[PDB]
């Protein structure tokens, strides 16, 4: 009756329903308000190697898609949650994301361009720059799927508990 | 020490320029990307960093009996990704809007050859309708301008046709456009995207239903800081 | 505000609209008409390697694609307009072409067979061998895209100005 | 007709009406809006050291003093506009001041807590966290004083032009 | 790494709490400062980092002919940094409001001996007035409270008299209050400020003219990051 | 969740209402009667360095001041209630005194001459030598202040529990 010894680098993907990521209904044109706030799990470390996909399935309250000319940005923040200026993993638009198969075809996938590393407390924020006319953002009818942990395509998100020298070098921020 | 970004219709600052050309067959500057004080430099590398362009023009018609067909739109049309069915494209060939009722209209059928279309909503007499179809013919390229107002020069002087931007599935990797040449910016310098064509591209028309912008231009680049 | 200089080797593409090519109307019972006349630029020089894509978007006046029993040939000539016979790059039918995606999928790209070179005067021509029925040919409602200078797929056409020894050996027809 | 040459380190003060600093009236209760912005003067370098005083005379359109419960924050940012969290210099209220003599008697002068440095483009922002009961924030009938270049009390801000080893050490940020 | 911040009536977030005491005399838990997830730890040091505390209360009256004077307000009406004239002080000893008129009021005369005051406008018979004088006598101190809702200890526990805060010019350096002892919060934990007095503290009375917070409690502190 | 550790020499000020003190209203011109009576706190020890201020808020029943010619005296006593003649710290008037900042401005802080150290059961008294016309002493409406601990000024007053042979020498206050 064995379990098999498993690497503590658990490969997963990430979404909104989890209890370390909070949403926020956004008005028209507040690009400084974070739609989503990813707080660390208070006990683990997350790693996102570069070359990593996103699926930000965004719609309005009526359910239609947002404007394609929208800008969508992922950014790491400080332990307070204010933007670092630098340290971006993504900056592009919604029109670049065909909602039907943005998570299906690797030939359509949009990937990261940078590595990233989140401790128990480090924070990520998803910002959205919108024109005035749009129908806001209804997180209750929209979601996000960061990474893949299911297919032989794409990549995943590594999560780990605390190991000694890994933590020793992780606190080299 | 550099990372990537996108320059676009709005982009990193509201100091860009967004204007429309002339009908006399003489090129103009559609867009102006001016650098801010924020960044030390901007760099674009053809064959590396993609570019996207969804151009779209503006036409108008008056209502009367039997006015379900729309005439030649003065535009050499093509399908999107080589596919015709409006409901199955990466983006519409064209959209239109009745003003008298103040709504969008769905399109029924197309004649790409005759550059004509067929609608469901037969309008009333004296009615007014506007159309925003993709732009057809057009020769585009890039240009540099210093902090003075002077043409330093173009880039890779072989203007690509407009319609190739329509022809391909721009979103799918490998098929996205990567133009040629290279170019570097500085703080008060302004690159321009220039175009020559018959027809008048447009933007920011309020009556358009599916966004505050009919038409877009985007470009992946690399940035110092 | 530098730009970055280039070598002479311009990697480009070719089509009807450029000012060194002329289309022509074609009836349906002549494989000997200059469908297209592609004349040199008078001072620059072109080169094409074998394995170069073609996209011959030929239709009729009513926009329909022509009978795929029709054959197409691209061929070199002399500086007057007399075909050299040899130096052919292509011979196939339109039935091997899919206008919906013929210039996008590599698995649909019909390519060249043998390389080619065009001096300041060398001519290329297109010839179209057609049966009696299929409604002739209109080039104003048709077009062509030769080579591809946008993707990593396919290849582009090389152009140069006059550089000495390169031209000395380019005279080695 | 002589004047006497100068050491590079000019001891000065700072105020609102200078051409490297900008004001902006704030609404009721927006903290993230920077009321006041300072940017490098494009060629010189500023050095503030700790124990630097403030006369932050913030008033409304009618000039009457604000709600003393208001919070003030002063912070260096990146070259883009994003605050750091790190590198805060000041955080205090209003009612801890007394506008009648907040700049007069040293028993009434609050000061900084850290040093600071501004390169040719570095940026500082000033934020104000406020309840709903404010009568706005009028910059015309308000002002600020930083530094002290008039008396033995307090300190002054040092300014220099670009000199070799000084700036070489300065760019270690 | 360390910085300096201020804990305040509203502080870095609205997990803070404030509430009142009883009419009989007992140490009640007035104001609680709870620590967020944003930070890592907090410190407060007496004799280094100062503290300001403006208490005030509420009484009220109904009007009648001859009611220019207001009686002993159930507290000892101290001076203000040893000063007597309201105009001359760092803050008022006393504020008044005619709610029937819906206006602020100003003071004519005072009598610290009999702890009484006398006003400008004799309000009408049946008129309604509210008054906010300073809190009188009483004692105040700190407390730690863990995540379990349980005490952990007090801090240099010599409960300070109330009047001393009113007796100094709290802003003036040297005269600024420094309490004593030390403390170190943790993440989900709380500190409390507690009080005993013969009168009822008040905040957020809507009818108050000067601001939304008649009374305040603010403190210079030291933070990690 | 620490609160930290403390010291012995706590630094305070002194006034009337503390519970080791007695106020007592006074007639016209009976100096022997004690107005204010400190006793020791029964277990701690008090120390008052020299150069140490006083802020006496002395008034009448009717809210006004007393005669400026009055003499305030602070005198050390036995453990019973008798004066001692020697061991006086202060003898001066009130016309030299000003109440509205007597604990704020050190330049207004009129101060002591001698040091002083008080043990468990010892007593200090205040006495008031007055003419006959005055209106006395209403201690409800008058008060006193002595030192300050929050500032860095004047000099705060020391209080301690017992530290050993320092106490053995302090107990040599005995005559």
């Amino acid at each position: 009756g064995n379990i098999g010894n498993l690497s503590a680098e658990k490969q997963i993907s990430v979404y909104d329903g989890q209890p370390f990521v909070d949403e926020q209904d956004v008005p028209a044109d507040d690009p400084n308000t974070p739609a989503l706030t990813i707080e660390g799990p208070d006990g683990y470390v997350i790693a996102v190697d570069a070359g990593t996909p996103i699926a930000p399935e965004f719609r309005d309250s009526n359910g239609n898609k947002l404007d394609p000319s929208t800008r969508v940005i992922v950014q790491k923040c400080d332990r307070q949650g204010n933007p670092l200026g630098d340290g971006i993993v993504f900056n592009d638009t919604l029109g670049r994301f065909d909602y039907e198969q943005m998570r299906t075809d690797p030939d359509f996938m949009r990937k990261t361009a940078k590595s990233l590393m989140i401790d128990e407390r480090e924070i990520v924020k998803v910002f959205v720059d919108i024109p005035a006319g749009a129908n806001g953002y209804d997180a209750d009818k929209s979601r996000l799927t960061l990474g893949d942990d299911t297919s032989d395509f794409g990549k995943a998100v590594e999560i780990v508990d605390h190991d000694e020298l890994s933590d020793a070098e992780t606190r080299a921020v | 020490y550099t990372i990537s970004h996108t320059g676009g219709t709005l982009g990193s600052s509201k100091v860009t320029t967004a204007a429309n050309q002339t009908s006399p067959q003489r090129e103009t500057a559609i867009i102006g990307f001016e650098c801010p004080r924020k960044f030390a430099e901007i760099e674009y590398v053809g064959q590396r960093d993609s570019t996207r362009f969804i151009p779209r023009t503006t036409e108008s018609i008056t209502g009367t009996a039997g006015d379900d067909t729309v005439v030649s739109l003065t535009a050499n049309i093509q399908p999107v990704a080589g596919e015709t069915a409006i409901e199955d494209q990466d983006y519409p060939v064209a959209v239109a809007y009745n003003v008298t009722q103040g709504v969008q209209v769905d399109i029924d059928a197309v004649d790409y050859a005759a550059d004509e279309v067929t609608l469901a909503d037969n309008p009333a007499d004296g009615d007014t309708v506007k159309v925003w179809p993709i732009m057809g013919d057009g020769d585009v390229q890039f240009r540099l301008v210093n902090q003075f107002g002077q043409e330093e020069g173009r880039v890779y002087p072989w203007a690509t046709p407009l319609y190739r931007w329509h022809d391909f599935p721009q979103l799918k990797r490998g098929r996205e456009i990567n133009l040629h040449g290279s170019v570097t910016w500085e703080e008060n310098e302004t690159v321009e995207v220039l175009l020559d064509a018959p027809q008048a591209i447009t933007w920011e028309d309020s009556d358009y239903p599916e966004g505050q912008y009919v038409s877009t231009f985007e470009q992946d680049v690399e940035i110092t800081l």
